[PDB]
């Protein structure tokens, strides 16, 4: 089994790219797919399941106990049998979110939640990785490469960079890999340009382009996601190009990062 | 002045910040804590309190768990409060003291505080006096020195209300025993001084009663600390101790604080006496001349005998281990290592330790150390007579057979520590001779020149 | 039935964790609770999962550097306050270790600290080459990667070996959640690493100890003296390699089962090493014990040699206990299995009554055992906190009670005399001889002249103030009969202070045997 | 009913091999148990074929051994009635120990 | 001095939309702004500084520790005179930002950074609210009014409602308030029309529209506001006008977050 964590800037399509890339595999390139929402509040599942999950990890060892969790309670089955857990947390502004990705995914494993027959397994982790918690799923036994997803915006690019400063420490420690870097287009003047740039400097490469497409967003109204919705819509068939490079992936690397001198030069060609 | 080398410890000389909240805590009338945190939090506390005084002391917990952590443990706060007021009706000051744990998730427990006396209290205690506070003790930071310190500060500023002047001073006794209160009381009581004292700790030693149980407690009450902002003066004898709620004192309602000395000894007994004197302007009677002269006479009876080019290292409290070593020197004592145990920045500024670097000259001084600093030095070629210090540092005295006297917190090893004053001049000559006559018991165990013991 | 306090009926969560036994009635009709959340404020005893893993399970082991990834103030917390010794000449009491987190790493992360922090303590103590790292409150939070960092340091130093703990305060309602972690995390990383040198005929694993005062050394003596092989103990006088050696035992004697089951349990799952629950504590259990044992071996001839002369030389002396302690009153209140180890043992040969016992961490295992061992009308309490142990001495009218230090130093202040459960007071209390010990520490404690003279009221008018003295005998002797008093096989204990210097220079001298034998 | 009494009484007050951690293995500690305490009352030698049978047969050796002490009437039935009353006391252990348990523990999957 | 923290979903524009509000603010209203900015990865301040400031508290407590942290080391003026600071903190996977915004916030109220003449005191906040220490801007004594800052997209708009949950429960213990939601546009289908309904359906405003446009991302690539890059341009007229709306706002209210089923009920209307 293939385990991949997705990681990126704030609402950078994270989520919605995750989700829409496994129901690609399950549904074009027959694959087994399980999906573990590192977020805590818990959306990395809803086009899946079709629907917010109402169990999460730590909402069952807050009712339960964790000796009651259950790889039966909290792992629901979606899109084409995607299997998806949610870690949960807490709401805004109380508790760590942090801890509760490591207990949630420290239970999963003591319950082997994640079958030897799962083809990919993918944590779809928050945007702002502020503790180490939100890096337990590059630790060893888990997520051995990474995609970051980002986008012509510089400031999607300067956390892409600041996570590849972080990621040292991971492949070093559990030898983790990134993968490549997946643009999530936001229509940036310049944006293929800019991100093969980026992805240069770093020793990396641009794995696929996403357009910005509004299906996308009529897909996420109805609670599912573009190959549920419209098979052969073509923002589907961008997701089942993306799937099979992720598939067909070889290039596995430590990303140099980036001083800030460095990425201030690189912008200047796109401010004009 | 050598700071530690090593960045981990090995044999901590002191706990953490909460534990010295809630040792300030339990000296207050009519006042039961609650730790914020996990349960060791507390219990540990309860059992280190336990070790020195043999007494039992209510402090409570909110008891975090994993839930707790992971969404906020706000709740558990507001639940012992109910809890702990319905439980215990005579209880008057609940203060909230976080951990490390509460202290990293944030939990916002001022804001509560408001919540709870708009809702809860007037709602299901109504008519009751009750007052909350927080005293904010993130383990990772000081020591329970500062802990202490900050709980102190705290409690005078939730309670000090300006008023009708009063001829009292404040004496901030700092974190010392109910003998060193007691010699304190009886100093100010000679002098004909009323004072508001923080904190009463006498009745921490209670007693055995035929019939009406009696339980050990503080005695300082809501009106001593209401009445602090009316003094003439403040006399803090701990600057690492007390100095901050004297600060506040002199900032907020412009109480003169005068800062140390602590009293260890005679000469820095003679020193706080005439802070008193001026503060109140009250004469230095005849009598405490008189018992001045009885510790001197002790005093006299070993000093350049026995006492005088004695190595001694000390570790205690900072301002008791500060105090004891200048005593040390006045006994004619060669004080080797003086071990501070935890990271504050103002050792090096202190003026009493500027002064020990510059007159006493086999003396190093370590800041932010562990017992590995005494035990690794002794391993190296350190040769000591004696040791001053608390009971956690007993091996080090057992295994290389250096003697010590059991000073400071904790003292569990000895009994009735706690009963006896290190301040003062009863407690000058109660150091003094339990310094010889720990020094006589070891002559006697190493065959050391024991027949000497005989026409001294 | 449930029995409900009067100091707690504002929170009606307390009632389903006490009841009191009732004629007709069995296991399947009422139980306490247990293993569940404390209530907040309400001053219960309960203890952290730092304090199950690190300060019960953990410290016991002789060879080890413990060391806790943390600031200062839970390591300080737990030093020198347990009792459980070693042949290692105590370097678990006498060092304990910290990084000692600061504001600046819990920030930017501790994880360089704490592989600073290791690599400093292997070299201040180069005659230990074992070390185990405890996650507390702080560091759990904050996500640092121990186990990394343990991977880390092993490689670069090439000759030690560490374990990761991962057992902070909060994570569980007590102790209980730290047994449960410190046994899985053994057996999963350490178990089955390391392959005994020498295996002899009878081999078991002794489970569950922690040599309070000399505990293990007191039943390493025995199974010496019936021919077995200890090749490991868990944890108390343990040494880190040999319990890495687990799954070569024929047989796992469990003693503590609320700590060790589990470590028990998933032996027994994997290797298929039977699991044989023992008492220690008692005449009749104890030898009960020994007796199983020597006869999953077949050698049960040995095991009624050492009974036999164990009977003949520490009966008489428990007798003269027993005879002066019947009818009296003692509530049980230890944290976890001593509290079923000893409630039947006492009250048959000692002659007390027990009248209620409780368990601070213990799950509905322990009350269930509890419960079966207590007689009618005992009260059984999951969870006490302080006002309901005042309520219950004042309902019960204790003589004695069995508890902690602080929690006894409470009750003293009731008129109540205490013996420390946990610690001991004159220890060991395991053995034949170690129950002549418990004997005469109740019998000091009940029958003081001091317990008098503090109950007198020497300010009443007609106040029976009395001069001379007395004795414990003296008070005691007037609770016996002519025949019992003037008996001539009857006789007070005659033992040392320390009762395992001797025992325990009888260990190490079967030991130089073993080996000289094995290595011709 | 006058037979179990005492039986189920001295287990319960004496014995710790029926407070298993697990149901399950609850089940299988009173059944190697008390089938192999039969045997021994009936006169039988029992057969092991498992280390754990061997440890089930120590439990059964003192158990016996306390049951023919104590309880002289069991030395008097035959081996039909005997069987009957082992069956019934097999039953009441299984019933108190795990059937009609209120210990809750009892069904979680992990050790 | 009105003190303001903005919250929203991860990526939103909210220290974009800060920092332009700010530089509109100081330019075309002469008011005096302060920005802290409260993210780890310490961008929030980089279009009034014209780049990344090098000092932050958290650094400086790191190196001196923190009786040594003074108003004068990591306090910086940009554009228009606006004072700025970064509270720093630890690269992505390590460590604890909540602690170090506690520990930042704390240090900056002790030395008296935020001044008695200020008009405006932002405290920008990273989007993924996963402790208390990131609710610290919204305790008492610290910003009395937040901002949302959202758009059409439902993920957003679920982000906005999930934040306005946590808000409740701090409008009870401190008296925060909501001032408004604040649009910015992603070019969703309907989405004013989502926008209206869901600030009506929990009880506030859309206080301002703030279009869609590439300038933004130029005068990002050139490390300034569009206010400083092009006064005159019609972005910089959108700040200006929500610049005016914050200065001229009254409405600050306790939000009613919707129930999940809600929400889901409402998003229907927009998938068509
Ligand atoms: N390719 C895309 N085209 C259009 N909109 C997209 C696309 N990818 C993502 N989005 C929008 O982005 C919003 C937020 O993305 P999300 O996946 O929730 O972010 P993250 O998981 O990184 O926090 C979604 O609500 C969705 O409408
Ligand atoms: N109105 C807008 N038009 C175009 N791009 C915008 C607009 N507002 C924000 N952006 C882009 O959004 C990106 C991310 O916004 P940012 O302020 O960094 O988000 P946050 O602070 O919420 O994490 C920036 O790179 C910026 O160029
Ligand atoms: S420094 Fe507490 S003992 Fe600890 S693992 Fe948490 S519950 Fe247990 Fe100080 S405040 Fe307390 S004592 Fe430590 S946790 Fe921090
Ligand atoms: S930054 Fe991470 S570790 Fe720190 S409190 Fe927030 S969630 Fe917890
Ligand atoms: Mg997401
Ligand atoms: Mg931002």
């Amino acid at each position: 089994t293939r385990k991949i964590a997705i990681y990126g800037k704030g609402g950078i399509g994270k989520s919605t790219t995750t989700q829409n890339t496994a129901a690609a595999l399950a549904f074009f390139h027959e694959k087994n797919v399980f999906i573990h929402g590192c977020d805590p509040k818990a959306d990395s599942t809803r086009l899946i399941l079709g629907g917010l999950p109402q169990q999460t990890v730590m909402d069952t060892l807050r009712i339960e106990g964790a000796e009651r969790v259950t790889v039966d309670k909290v792992v629901k089955t979606g899109f084409k049998d995607i299997r998806c857990v949610e870690s949960g947390g807490p709401e805004p502004g109380v508790g760590c979110a942090g801890r509760g990705v490591i207990t949630a995914i420290d239970l999963m494993e003591e319950n082997e939640a994640y079958s030897e027959d799962l083809d990919f397994l993918f944590f779809d982790v928050l945007g702002d990785v502020v503790c180490g918690g939100f890096a337990m799923p590059i630790r060893d036994g888990k997520a051995e490469e990474v995609y970051i997803v980002a986008s012509g915006e510089m400031m999607a690019i300067y956390a892409a960079n600041n996570i590849c400063k972080g990621l040292a420490k991971y492949a070093r420690q559990s030898g983790v890999r990134l993968g490549g870097i997946i643009c999530n287009s936001r229509n940036v003047d310049g944006e293929k340009e800019f991100l093969e740039e980026f992805t240069k400097a770093i020793g990396t490469k641009m794995i696929h382009f996403v357009p910005r497409d509004n299906i996308v967003q009529k897909a996420e109204f109805n609670k599912q996601t573009v190959t549920e919705f419209q098979p052969e819509a073509n923002q589907a068939q961008e997701y089942r190009e993306l799937g099979r490079k992720i598939i067909e992936n070889e290039d596995f690397v430590i990303p140099k990062p980036l001083a800030m001198d460095e990425l201030e030069a690189m912008v200047v060609k796109y401010g004009l | 002045v050598t700071q530690k080398a090593r960045e981990g410890t090995i044999n901590p000389i002191f706990t953490c910040q909460p534990a010295g909240a809630q040792f300030a805590s339990i000296g207050i009338k009519d006042c039961i804590g609650i730790v914020h945190g996990g349960q060791g939090c507390v219990m540990f506390v309860r059992l280190l309190i336990s070790q020195h005084m043999k007494e039992s002391f209510e402090i409570a917990s909110s008891s975090v768990h994993e839930d707790g952590a992971v969404f906020g443990a706000l709740d558990r706060v507001e639940t012992a409060v109910e809890v702990l007021l319905t439980r215990y009706p005579d209880v008057k000051v609940v203060p909230i003291i976080t951990t490390c744990s509460t202290e990293i998730i944030g939990d916002d427990v001022d804001g509560l505080l408001s919540k709870l006396e708009d809702e809860l209290l007037p709602t299901k205690f109504p008519g009751r006096e009750v007052h909350l506070l927080t005293v904010h003790c993130p383990s990772f930071v000081g020591s329970m020195i500062t802990g202490y310190d900050k709980a102190v500060h705290d409690f005078v500023k939730k309670f000090a209300t300006k008023d009708e002047p009063s001829d009292k001073i404040n004496l901030i006794t700092g974190w010392v025993n109910p003998g060193d209160v007691k010699e304190l009381k009886h100093l100010l009581e000679v002098m004909e001084v009323k004072a508001n004292v923080l904190f009463e700790v006498e009745s921490f030693d209670s007693p055995l009663m035929p019939d009406l149980e009696h339980h050990s407690h503080g005695s300082t009450t809501i009106e001593d600390l209401r009445d602090t902002a009316n003094a003439k003066g403040t006399i803090a004898l701990n600057r690492y101790e007390g100095m901050k709620a004297a600060d506040y004192l002199k900032k907020k309602f412009k109480v003169p604080a005068v800062i140390g000395p602590t009293p260890v000894g005679i000469r820095n007994t003679d020193a706080f006496l005439k802070a008193v004197s001026e503060m109140t302007g009250q004469p230095i009677p005849a009598q405490l001349v008189k018992e001045r002269g009885l510790a001197l006479d002790a005093i006299a009876d070993i000093g350049h005998m026995f006492l005088a080019d004695k190595r001694v290292a000390i570790y205690a409290n900072p301002d008791l281990a500060i105090g004891l070593t200048e005593f040390c020197l006045d006994l004619e004592m060669k004080p080797k290592l003086l071990l501070l145990g935890d990271d504050n920045s103002g050792y090096v500024k202190d003026p009493r330790v500027l002064a020990l670097q510059e007159n006493a000259p086999d003396l190093e001084i370590v800041t932010n150390a562990d017992f590995w600093d005494l035990e690794s030095r002794i391993q190296q070629g350190l040769e000591l007579d004696l040791i001053l210090g608390h009971s956690k540092g007993r091996f080090i005295s057992i295994d290389y057979k250096v003697p010590m006297v059991r000073v400071g917190f904790p003292t569990y090893d000895r009994a009735g520590m706690y009963r006896h004053p290190v301040l003062g001049y009863g407690g000058a000559m109660f150091l003094a001779e339990t310094m010889a006559n720990t020094l006589f018991a070891d002559m006697e165990a190493k065959k050391n020149k024991e027949w000497i013991l005989n026409v001294w | 039935p449930y029995h409900e306090f009067e100091v707690s009926k504002c929170i009606p969560e307390r009632r389903e964790h006490a009841v009191m036994k009732a004629a007709g009635e069995d296991l399947t009709s009422c139980l306490p609770k247990g293993y569940l959340n404390t209530i907040p404020g309400t001053i219960s005893e309960r203890g952290c999962a730092y304090c199950g893993a690190k300060h019960v399970i953990g410290t016991p082991m002789k060879d080890v550097i413990h060391i806790s990834h943390g600031p200062n103030g839970c390591t300080y917390d737990t030093w020198q306050t347990k009792r459980y010794i070693s042949d290692n000449d105590n370097f678990q009491l006498k060092y304990t270790f910290a990084t000692d987190v600061k504001e600046k790493h819990v920030v930017f992360g501790a994880e360089g600290l704490l592989k600073k922090s290791m690599h400093e303590a292997f070299d201040a103590f180069p005659n230990i080459k074992r070390m185990t790292v405890y996650q507390t409150c702080t560091t759990a939070l904050i996500g640092d990667d121990v186990d990394a960092i343990a991977k880390e340091v092993m490689e670069e130093r090439g000759d030690v070996d560490v374990f990761v703990c991962n057992s902070p305060g909060f994570a569980g309602p007590s102790q209980s959640g730290g047994h449960h972690k410190i046994n899985i995390a053994w057996l999963n990383q350490k178990v089955g690493t390391v392959e005994p040198d020498y295996l002899g005929e009878h081999v078991i694993n002794y489970v569950g100890e922690y040599n309070i005062q000399g505990d293990q050394e007191v039943m390493i003596d025995y199974f010496n003296r019936m021919g077995i092989q200890v090749l490991s103990t868990f944890t108390g006088n343990g040494s880190y390699d040999s319990l890495r050696m687990m799954h070569r035992a024929h047989l796992n004697v469990l003693e503590c089962a609320r700590s060790a089951e589990y470590i028990c349990d998933e032996l027994r799952a994997r290797y298929g090493i039977p699991r044989l629950d023992i008492d220690g504590f008692g005449f009749e259990p104890l030898a009960n014990s020994l007796r199983k044992v020597a006869l999953f071996f077949g050698i049960e001839d040995k095991a009624e040699a050492i009974i036999a002369e164990e009977y003949a030389k520490w009966k008489p002396q428990l007798d003269w206990y027993k005879e002066r302690l019947k009818g009296k009153k003692v509530c049980l209140w230890p944290g976890g299995s001593k509290l079923w180890h000893w409630a039947h043992a006492i009250e048959e040969e000692m002659g007390l009554k027990v009248v209620s016992v409780y368990t601070k961490f213990g799950h509905q295992g322990d009350m269930e055992k509890g419960v079966s061992r207590c007689g009618e009308g005992a009260l059984a309490i999951d969870d006490p906190n302080e006002l309901e142990s005042v309520e219950a001495i004042e309902m019960l009218k204790p003589d004695i009670i069995f508890t902690g230090k602080r929690p006894g130093e409470f009750v003293k202040k009731h008129g109540v005399p205490y013996l420390n459960a946990h610690a001991y007071h004159n220890g060991p209390y395991k053995g034949f001889e170690g129950w002549v010990r418990f004997a005469r520490d109740i019998y000091n404690a009940i029958y003081s002249p001091m317990r008098q003279l503090a109950a007198l009221d020497i300010s009443a008018p007609d106040a029976a103030i009395t001069s001379g003295f007395r004795t414990a005998k003296m008070n005691a002797d007037l609770t016996v009969s002519d025949e019992v008093k003037f008996s001539e096989v009857l006789h007070e204990y005659t033992g040392k202070y320390d009762s395992i210097a001797e025992i325990r220079a009888r260990n190490q001298a079967y030991a130089a045997e073993q080996k000289a034998l094995r290595d011709a | 009913s006058e037979k179990l009494d005492p039986l189920v009484d001295y287990i319960m007050k004496n014995c710790l091999w029926q407070f298993n951690s697990r149901g399950w293995d609850r089940l299988k500690q009173n059944a190697g148990i008390l089938s192999q305490t039969c045997e021994i009352l009936c006169g039988e030698e029992p057969v092991h074929e498992t280390a754990m049978d061997r440890c089930y047969w120590v439990d059964a050796v003192i158990l016996s051994r306390a049951y023919k002490a104590r309880f002289p009437w069991l030395m008097a039935m035959t081996k039909p009635e005997i069987k009957s009353l082992f069956k019934a006391l097999h039953e009441k252990i299984d019933h108190l120990t795990v059937h009609g348990s209120l210990n809750t523990e009892l069904t979680v999957p992990h050790y």
